[PDB]
This record gives C-alpha cells, structure tokens and sequence, in this order.
C-alpha cells in the first residue's frame, strides 16, 4: 500500500498476500456481521482504487451484494460527476483535471494517474471518496441481511436479560436511523420491553439512568 | 439399602429424581423414596413413528423429536430457523436410530429442499398432519425439569442435554417402571428377534391346509384352531373342516 | 468436548471410558462434566 | 501504530493483521477475564487513539460492554474538558491547540492531527490519556462481569484448599480495592473460612507465617 | 525489548506479540512441568523488569503459584533492601539512585528509569538479577507439581523398564537436592525399585555400572 | 545464536521463538530417527553451548535419553581435558585459556566467555566440538532406538522389492559402522536375502550392476 | 542462503526453518510427481552446497530414491573429475584451488570456503552444477516413479474424456522425452487410443485442430 518512507517520500507499495488472504477469510467465514465494517478500514489504510477493485474481486459467492454495491458505486460516480464541474482544456504538467465517474471508480485510471492525483497538491483524497461509498454499500447490504428488525424484539419470562440487551444492542448497531432516535429508543424500548420486575425497578429508578445501575438494579 | 439412603440423598440433590427411580435402582423401599423427594425444595405402534415438532422457549427455537412407541426423546436449539438445520437434524436422528416415518407439520421448514433430500436419501415415509396428548405431556414435563436444573446451568444447550439426560435414563415411564431408553431398547430388540425367527422358519417348514377353497398355506396349529394365510388375508378356523398335507 | 460428552451420555448410558492425554481432554470442563455423569475417568486396551 | 526509525523519527504504520486477530481471538475466547488487562497495553504502545478505537470496534458480541466503554469515554472527554476549558487566541505555526474531547475520543479527529500531535514538541500523550480511560474502563467492565463477590466465597467439605485458594486468589484479583484492604483479605479471609481440619490445623502453626506452610500443613 | 543497534548503541523496542503469545500458550497448555524453567529463560535474553511483569501477569489460570513467586519476589526484595541499603546523600548529576527493592521488583519504577540504568555506565542488570529471583520461585513451583516422591517409584509386573526408568529419572529432575545425593540414589534405588528378573540379570552384571549394561540385559 | 554483520564485528544474538518452537515440534512428533541427525545440524549452525544447552533441555520426556547423552559429555569433556594440556593463571587482556571440560558443556561456562572465545584471535571452535559430541550422542541413541537388525530382514513371496529395498536402507542408515562394511553389505545382503526369482535375475545380471538396472530387472 | 543485501553486497545466512520444513513436508505428503521439480528450483535460488545437502537428506522415507540420487552425484563427480583436466600446482594469493568432484558434492569443502568461491573473481558457479546434478538425478528418480508406459494409456468404454486426457498429459510430462517426440505423441496418442465414438468424431474432424475443437467435440 502507499506507505511514507522513513525520512522520505510516500511510495507506493504492493498489497501484501496476508493481508488479502485475512479479508477473504473473514468475508468468507462471517455472513457480512457490522464487525466486519470496520474490519475494511483497518485493511484498506491508503489504498488505491485499483487496489480497492482488487480486493473487492477477491470474494467468493455472495454475489447479489457484489451486485447491488456495483450499481451504487456507479450511480454515486455519476452522481460526483453530474454535481461538479467538469473542466476542459489544457492539462498542467505534473498535475491532472478532476477524475471522472470511471476514474473514481478505478476501472479506467491507471496507477499513474492515482500515483499523480494522490502527490498533487491540493490533495485529491479520491480513494477516501471511494473507501465512504464502499461504507455506504457495505450499511445498505448489512441491512440487507439483516434477519430481523429491532422493534420486534422481545425478553423471555425467565431469559437472563444479560443476553436480552446484548442482542438488543447488537440488533441495535445494524439499524440506519439517524443518531437522534437512536437515543430515543435506545433510551425507551428497552426499558419499555423488559421482563415485569426488572421494569419495575427500573421505572421506581426513573428516567435518566445509566445502563450500569440498570442492570445492578436487577441482579439476581 | 446399606448405607443406600446417603447416596440416595447425594444424588437426588443432583438429579431431583422420582421416588420409584430410587426405589428401584437403589433398592430402597418406596416410603423413604417418596420422603426423600418431599425433602427436596424443588420437588412437590412401529419403531419407525417419530414424531419431531418445533417449541419457542426464551427467544429460541427448539426441535424436538420424540419416538412415539417407546417415548425416547431429542432435542436441541436451532440457533436460526431454517430448513437446513431441520435437515441436519433429521439426518443425525436417522444416523443414531432407524426410523421409517416422519410426522411432522406442513410448515415451510418441514417442507424444505435440504429435509426433503435428506428424507429421500433415507427412505423414511413423510406424512403431514397429525397421540399428541403424550407429546404435550413430555414437553411440559422437559420445560418443569429445565426450570428445575437452570439454576445450576450456564447456557441453554447445556440445560437442554441435562434435561435430555435426566428424562431419557433418570425417569421410570409407565408399564413396568421403565424407563425410555429400557422401552426402546426393549422393543427394537424382541423386534430384531422375531423377524429373525420368522425368516427362519420359512426355508424348512412349508405345509399346504385346504379348508371349506384353494391352497393355503400353515401358519399355525394347535389349541384346536388352525390359523392360515391365503392371497394376503389372515383366516383362523376351527380343528374341523381342515386338511393338512 | 464437555458438550458431546454430554450428549453421548443422554444418548447412551456410560460407566466408563479410556482416553489419551490431549490438552482438551485433561481440561477442567471437561472433568466437571465427567464428574457430573459420574463417569470413570481413565486415562492410558 | 507509530513505530521509531533505528536512531530515526516517529514514522507511522499500518496495523498489523497479526495483532489485531490476536486480539479478537483472546477476548472471544478468554471472556473478560482480568488477565487481558495487561495483554491490551502489550497491544497499544504507541499507538493512536484511531488505533484503539478500530481494536475496540473488530470485536463482535458483548456489545453491552463496548456501549460501557463508550458512555465512559464520553464522560471522561466530558471531565477532560471540564479540568481544560476551551481556550482562545492565534495558534503558533507549527503548532495546534489543546484537543478537545471529542479529539481524544477520535470521533471528529483524523488522523493527521493524531500524527501532528504525537511529532509535536513537546510531546502531547493523547494516546495516553486514552489508553488509560480505557483501562479504567476495562476495570469496572471486569469489575461487573464478576460472577460473584469475595465475601461469599464457601469451601466445600470434599474439595481439596488447592482449588479453593485458586478460586478465592481469583475474586480476589477480581476485586478493585486498595494494596493495604487486598493484605488484610490474604491475612484473614483465607483461614476464617476454610475447612474446619485445615482451620485447626493453621490455628495450631499459628498467625504469622507464609501460606507455603499452609499449602504443605492441610495437604490430605 | 531491549536491543542493540547494528554497530551502535543500545535500544529499547516494544515486546513482539508473538513472543508473550507462544508463551502465554505453552504455560496454560500442557502442565506446570520443570521444562518452563529453561522455557521462560530462552524467552527473556535482555529485558526490563517492567517487560518481564508483563510477561508474567498476563498468565490465565493458577494464581495461587503466582501469589507464591509474588510473595517470594517480595521478600527477595525486602532481603536485598536489608543486605546492601541503597546509599543516600547526593546524587551526581547525569546519573540516579541504586534501584530500590520496589524498582527491581518493577512496582514503582517507571520504563525510563529501567531504561536508564540498562544503559547507565557501568550497566545494572537490575532486572535480570530480578529474572533469577523469579527463577527461585519456580523451582519452589515445581516442588507444588510432584505428585510423589523420589521413593514411592515403582516397575509393575507388566510394565517394561524404560518408561519405568523415564518416570524415574523424570522424578529425579523433579527433585530438588544435591547432585552428589542423587548420583548415590540413581546408583541404588534402581535395583531396589526393579522387576526381579532383570534385577537380578542386572545384579550378576555388576552393581554400579551405567545404564548401558543394565539396558542391553534388560531388552525385551 | 552467533550472526554474521554487515562488514562489521560479530554481535551476540538471541534465539528466535519459531526456531525452538520447531525443535520442539520435530522432537516430539517423531522418535529418535536418523532424519533427526541433520534436522539438528540445521537449526544449531554456529550456536553458542549456552544456546545448544537451551535447547537441549527444551526436550520433554525421554529423560533416559537426557542422561545418557549427559553421561557421554562428561567423559568426553574428561577425554579432552586429559588429551590437552590444562591451562591455569592469569592471562593477558583480550585473551584467556581454553574452556575447560565443564566449560565446553556449558554448566559453569557465562555467555561472555563463550563470545569472548569465539571472538578469540585464533578463534576457538569449542562450540563446533560440543556439536559434535552432540552428534555421537545423537547416533549412539539412534542406535539404541533401532529394534530391528540388519541380518533379519525378509522378503516375502509376494512382497515388492521396492519396500524391501526401503527398509533395507533404513536399517543400514540406522546401523553404524565403517564404509567398507556398508558397502559390502548393500552389495551382498539385498541380493542374498531375496526372492528366489529376483535372487536368479540378480545372479544372471552379474555382480557389481548397478542398483538402477537391479530393481528394474527385478521389478515384476 | 547468500541474499542481496539491500544497496549492499551479498551476504551470507543460515537457512530459515519455514522454508526447509515446507520442503520436506511437501515432498513427503504430497508426491514425486515432476512438478515438485520446479519447486525444487524455487527453493534453492542461490543457495550453497552445505544448505543443499543438509535438504536433501533431512527429508525421511523413500531412501531408496536417496541412494539413488547419491550414486548419480558419485558418477557426475566421476564425469567431472575426469572431463574437466586436473591442474595441480603451487596456488598463490588471489586464487585458490580447483573444485573437485566431492567439492561438487560438498563432502570435502567447509562452508566458509564455498562462501569464497562463491565472492572469487572469476565466479566459479559450483552451486549450479551441483544444483543442476540433483535436477538430473530428480529427472531420473521421477521417470522411475512413472508405473505405466506412454503407450498403454486407453480411454475406457464409461471413462470421462476428461480425466483421461488428464491423465495423459501427466504420464507425458512425467515422460522422459525430447520436444520433437512429445508433440508427435501428442499429436498421434490421444487420437490413437480414445472412445470409438469420439476416435471417429476427431477423425472426422481432421488435423490442424487444436485441444479446443477436440474437448468441445468429444462431449456427450
Ligand atoms: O493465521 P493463519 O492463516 O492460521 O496462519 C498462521 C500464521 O502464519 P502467518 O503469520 O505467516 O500468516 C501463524 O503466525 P502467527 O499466528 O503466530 O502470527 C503461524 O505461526 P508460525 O509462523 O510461528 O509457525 C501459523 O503456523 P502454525 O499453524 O504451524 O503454528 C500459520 O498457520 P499455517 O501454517 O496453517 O498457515
Ligand atoms: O521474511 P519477511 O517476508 O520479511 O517477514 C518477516 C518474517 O515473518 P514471516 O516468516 O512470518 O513472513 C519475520 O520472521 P523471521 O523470518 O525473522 O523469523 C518476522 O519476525 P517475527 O515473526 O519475529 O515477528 C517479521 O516481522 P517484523 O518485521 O515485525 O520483525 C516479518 O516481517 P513483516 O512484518 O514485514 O511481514
Ligand atoms: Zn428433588
């Protein structure tokens, strides 16, 4: 990857084969879980488009989501290339025009240019661009597979509510609400759907407590 | 009986057993057993028939199939309801034991590609719709013993197998005070012999009895009847008006 | 290991049983389940 | 993280796979057990609050835990910047201000200011700071996933003192108290509830002596 | 840890994972058996005492042998405090004080300080000093580990000598005592402990001679 | 162990963990085979004795083994000491006397003795004789090891040459003795213990044909 | 091996134990098929005598095929010693004396001395000879692990193309052949000794067909 030289310049590297092989496997062995989302960006630190292709292409199966994300890499391309200008005329040397749709894509740019638009100044964070609408994508497929929404959970009569609200919140990590209600129902639902004595006392605690002595609360 | 009663005690504050298991396995008389189990705070067809259904129990899904003439049981927590667990299952209880029919539900799981391969592969009839009296009875029975032993649980596969364990070999059924596994046991066995025994006998005795017809065949005399196979229907008729040859 | 343990004693009654010295064999797990179902323990036929 | 040259500067890197899959894999199969409090500063020297806060994000299940963690840095940022007001004026060149909390959190800093900051002299221990709110959150994390108090610890009649001082040296590291409360517990608990044979014995060898002659006294 | 440049002068660098993981796994894995002695000094060729805390905490299980090599370090240290008191008076500038018994034993002194006297002039192997301590609570650690003793050894009837000799000798090394004491044991406790056969085969060989012989008589 | 430097003067080196963690490994998943002879040679080039007696002891069970090897050291090092002329009194600075018989075994002899004598104008190859004294031990126990003799094997009627062959050459190679014996034998033995058809086919070949044209002669 | 020093000289290093563990556990586990010929050659890349042998007899089992390689290397040294005329004379500062067949073989030479050759001017390329020996001996033990003839390869009546063809084309690498006569052979055999059904579909589809027009035609 590109990776700064010690006292020197950044230089581009090759992708290392370990790295790789772990996204594979963890892509394979894991039914795309939200823990592997930020997995991705602790693998894909300054990378290339090309490099971002490549990775990408290393799946094996799944292919519906492989899909799906391709489509909204290109409708967000030209979405980037229908709300900025595009500029014609003379190209300055040592320096390029505004990548296109299939330049940020990565399928039409060569490393040279990547190489160029990465050291040119002002900097031209296009793989960053790139790395947000994989995020995007990897949100959407997440809710994709997601097997079951978060208002329709429920809490045994005898079940520990230690699982209860881990599950709840980890049901609660995959939803794509905004952060304002995220508060509000992880604020209200759990305390709402809990078995009758644990929400008892948490109802004589009353509003504003932490989730620490919610569950001090009920220990049994 | 000697000294039985202390081991009796150290194993009922474990297994929280009925009072004729002890009676009968330990040799102790029923009266102490029954006392014993007042003591304790938490206490107050074919072979092939299988029966196997889904329950909810804490936010999971459970299968559970039960053989029908003995009252074996087994069970375990599908972790996400699908049919290829279904699938799995079925075809690890058709490795452990031989069963020729499935009663289950017309529900989509029961009706999958994988449990629908499996039941081929295996040759076991599949007829939907459904006895479950005793069914019932065992499942409030599992969830009663699973209330009893969560306490000394961690997570709830271990619960279930315990419950499995105690109910399979620690409980004393009906006729006779045996227990599940002694029934299956029992009745695979005198089924093993007799089929045996009937295929034995075939290749050396051959008779031909005519009664009133045609030329049946001897299947039984004696007792003064005479019980006789012809074109796949059983008649018993009395000593006279029969011939043997 | 505990957990199939468990289930081949719910599935068959076990008095008894011989075994290597593997890690997960000597594990504390899997003798609290051992002593549970009060199987003989007996490693080394 | 961000590693010195052999008699160099302070050059940044990439994570290492091995690290971070070492990390995941000890905390899904040792729980949260105390003795992955040392492992985690084994795997954070050096290293930017980005870093810790991807190695907190990798991990899957417990979530209840990580939202601990979570609200706790919150109010940690919140105490960091109750101690620090909000200062004013013209920055040096060359320089930036005093990060708020949300900064040290990570949330609204990228990783060019983690990287100014760490080179800058002198020196600021944002990393520090941030590793040492998660170890205090670690603490009570591991403070609450304790299974039992240490006042209640019973030894049965059968089992051997071996197991049992293991299990009670186990709560008792468990358990956050003071060095001088965690000698008193080692001086009296261990024999006011032992085994009656072991507690006569230790009453005949008498108060005063290391537990190695206890260990060689009950053993039988 | 600590090494040293190429041609140049002395460096400290971060423990490596691996290291304290492969560790950590042949601790917890097989036994408490004497081989953790050489293990564990094949491990720490140049260390800080800080370095060799982390190492040892970060073990999982049987506490009660690390609070027995905790005590032990901690009378060690009173010991050495009591033997040589670190001289007071002034301290020359470019230079500190003699490390104290909680600097050796690494529950005071920070890493600097450590670092300082590595590369002090003359070096203080403070810390490695603090390694045979710990080395001294090992062997006590395996004198917890014997399941009998250097006598109670016995051949069965149908138990072939070698594995008999090997748990001899395995017992032996277990032992803790004098060389010239189990020279005069393995003389004579092997014929004493012996099949009556192959005894006296060995016998009419000749009392006294190595094993060679006795095993050359003893085939089959 | 030793390292060679860039243009420059050796400089002492630890043990890296996967080497030991491979002895190990190889040491236990076989038994003592003649394969294991170079295997040693292969991870002990230029090593230290401190290094040779670190892995050595690294070993677990087998203890008899242990001994005997110990046993051949001594009277090795008790032959060495008495061939060459014993060296006492002061020497000079930047040299000293050769190491003694204990000190070639290491038990007395410091890791600054051994670079000090490595580092010796004429240098002294002490840790090269330990090696091969190693060596001998090595064979000697391979010897032990090895239950079948070389005037057993039998080739059955419809037993391949090619496995015949095989074990033949295992028990030559586990059999030590001159090369003229071990040329005479795998010249006469495999042809003399055949067959009766390949031992004819052999006899017409002539004595003296090469083993190639042999088995391909008696091949069918 | 000897390595290219970055922007320095060559160096040399001991061998890694990865790659002579993989080396051994690929060529016992997996076969003696040819293509293990070029992983031979993607191991030994400037490597030296001493490391070359010290692979291949680590390597246990099928010692027979060891023997045979060790005559072969025996007679190449003969070929050598005898082709190449023996110069015997005074050597003088700046050369050093002439490789001999055992040098070859690394039985006579030490490897301080092939390092020289290896750094004298002229470059004496020993390692390549000795490396290109053990390709021919390889050569010659592969053609004897080759059971069946190339002319007895016939495609059964329910047989899949497929795998015939497969197969084919193994025992024709497998085959010790020039490329003259491999590409008659492959051009004559596989039509000669299909199906009948597809003998006569190939036949009618002439020659100067590539594989493609056969595969394509011989399905069904
Ligand atoms: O993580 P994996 O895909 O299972 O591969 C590992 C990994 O090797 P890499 O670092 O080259 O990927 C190990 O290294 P660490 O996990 O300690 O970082 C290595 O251990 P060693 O290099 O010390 O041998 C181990 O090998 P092993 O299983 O022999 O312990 C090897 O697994 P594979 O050999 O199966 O690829
Ligand atoms: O040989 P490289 O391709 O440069 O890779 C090496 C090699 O690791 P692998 O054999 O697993 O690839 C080192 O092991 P050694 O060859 O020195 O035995 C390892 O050292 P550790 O395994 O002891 O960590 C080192 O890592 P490092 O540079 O951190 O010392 C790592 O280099 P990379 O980290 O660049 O792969
Ligand atoms: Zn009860």
């Amino acid at each position: 990857p590109i990776v700064q030289n010690l006292q020197g310049q950044m230089v581009h590297q090759a992708i290392s084969p370990r790295t790789l092989n772990a996204w594979v496997k963890v892509v394979e062995e894991k039914a795309f879980s939200p823990e592997v989302i930020p997995m991705f960006s602790a693998l894909s630190e300054g990378a290339t488009p090309q490099d971002l292709n490549t990775m990408l292409n290393t799946v094996g199966g799944h292919q519906a989501a492989m899909q799906m994300l391709k489509e909204t890499i290109n409708e967000e391309a030209a979405e980037w290339d229908r709300l900025h200008p595009v500029h014609a005329g003379p190209i300055a040397p040592g320096q390029m025009r505004e990548p296109r749709g299939s330049d940020i894509a990565g399928t039409t740019s060569t490393l040279q240019e990547q190489i160029g638009w990465m050291t040119h100044n002002p900097p031209i964070p296009v793989g960053e661009i790139y790395k947000r609408w994989i995020i995007l994508g990897l949100n959407k497929i997440v809710r994709m597979y997601s097997p079951t929404s978060i208002l329709d959970i429920r809490q045994g009569p005898k079940e520990p509510f230690r699982d209860y609200v881990d599950r709840f919140y980890k049901t609660l990590r995959a939803e794509q609400a905004s952060q304002e209600v995220k508060n509000w129902m992880t604020e209200t639902l759990l305390v709402q759907n809990a078995n009758p004595d644990c929400k008892t006392i948490l109802k004589a605690l009353g509003p504003g407590a932490t989730l620490e002595e919610m569950m001090t609360a009920c220990q049994g | 009986f000697l000294d039985g009663i202390d081991k009796a005690q150290e194993e009922h504050e474990k297994y929280h057993s009925n009072w004729r298991a002890m009676a009968s396995d330990f040799n102790l008389p029923p009266v102490v057993a029954k006392e014993i189990v007042a003591s304790c705070d938490k206490c107050q067809c074919s072979p092939g028939i299988w029966q196997l259904n889904c329950t909810h129990l804490e936010g999971k899904v459970i299968l559970v199939a039960v053989h029908v003439a003995s009252g074996y049981i087994e069970a375990e927590v599908i972790p996400a309801e699908t049919g290829q667990e279904t699938a799995y299952f079925l075809l690890k209880l058709a490795g452990r034991w031989p069963v020729k029919t499935v009663h289950t539900n017309n529900g989509s799981n029961f009706t999958s590609t994988t449990v629908k391969a499996a039941c081929w592969w295996a040759g076991i009839k599949q007829e939907f719709g459904i006895s479950q009296g005793v069914i019932e009875s065992m499942n409030k029975e599992l969830k009663k013993i699973i209330g009893q032993v969560r306490d000394q649980a961690e997570h709830l596969k271990t619960a279930v197998q315990m419950a499995v364990f105690i109910h399979n070999f620690k409980r004393k059924g009906g006729i006779g005070g045996y227990s599940a596994g002694e029934r299956i046991v029992d009745i695979i066995a005198t089924d093993i012999q007799t089929k045996e025994l009937q295929k034995q006998i075939t290749k050396i005795q051959n008779f031909r009895v005519y009664y009133r017809k045609g030329p049946a065949k001897l299947l039984w005399k004696g007792e003064g009847a005479v019980v006789i196979q012809d074109n796949s229907d059983i008649k018993v008729v009395p000593r006279r008006k029969a011939k043997i040859i | 290991t505990a957990y199939f343990l468990l289930k081949l004693a719910g599935r068959w009654p076990v008095k008894t049983v011989h075994t290597n010295n593997g890690s997960n064999f000597t594990s504390t797990t899997v003798k609290a389940a051992c002593w549970w179902a009060g199987i003989k323990q007996e490693f080394g036929n």
